[PDB]
């Protein structure tokens, strides 16, 4: 029940897949990029962890072209660089 | 599939 502020580049993402607010908890903007993914069909078909996101929003965001579901921590990273404190 | 689950455990750090 901590909410966080998406900056400009995460909002567009979220809203995207359907999001309506300016805040979020984190379990949120995990769903948000979770559907994002499945639903542009971004992960590695044999080994699931593995997400391609050169060449689209989501690897602006990242600033990497791939990265695993596994990095846990790299993962929140990028989140919260994406955030307005 | 494989990917939900993966990011299913994401979800538990949040």
């Amino acid at each position: 029940e901590t909410l966080v502020r998406p900056k400009p580049e995460l909002l567009k993402l979220l809203k995207s897949v359907g999001a309506q607010k300016d805040t979020y908890t984190m379990k949120e903007v995990l769903f948000y990029l979770g559907q994002y993914i499945m639903t542009k069909r971004l992960y590695d078909e044999k080994q699931q962890h593995i997400v391609y996101c050169s060449n689209d929003l989501l690897g602006d965001l990242f600033g990497v072209p791939s990265f695993s579901v596994k990095e846990h921590r790299k993962i929140y990273t990028m989140i919260y660089r994406n955030l307005v404190v | 599939l494989t990917f939900e689950q993966y990011w299913a455990q994401l979800e538990s750090a949040a």
